[PDB]
């Protein structure tokens, strides 16, 4: 009327819960890059010469 | 000479025919001979600036 060792398994099962990838969109950045410092539009001469 | 521009505060002269140790000297007399006054000494009673 005791527990006695049963027949050896014959297999494993080990369950784990995963999500998967999206695609790659790879967006790097809002405003992107280095923008570059530029010229301020016709600004003119601040100076002239005496005479 | 030949005068340019007098404003109040301006003049523009041109000087024709003069060497460049004599306009030199007149440049270099008016930034530093020509006498003004200024406030030399302060006399501070109060300062609670």
């Amino acid at each position: 009327g005791g527990l006695t060792c049963a027949s050896a398994p014959q297999g494993t099962l080990r369950i784990l819960e995963g999500p998967q990838q999206s695609l790659s969109g790879s967006p790097l950045q809002p405003i992107p890059a280095s923008p570059p410092p530029q010229i301020p539009p016709g600004l003119r001469p601040r100076f002239c010469a005496f005479g | 000479v030949d005068v340019v521009h007098m404003d109040e505060n301006s003049l523009e002269f041109d000087m024709v025919g003069i060497d460049a140790a004599i306009a030199n000297a007149f440049r270099r007399i008016l930034l530093a001979e020509v006498p003004t006054m200024a406030v030399e000494k302060v006399l501070v009673y109060n300062n609670t600036s």
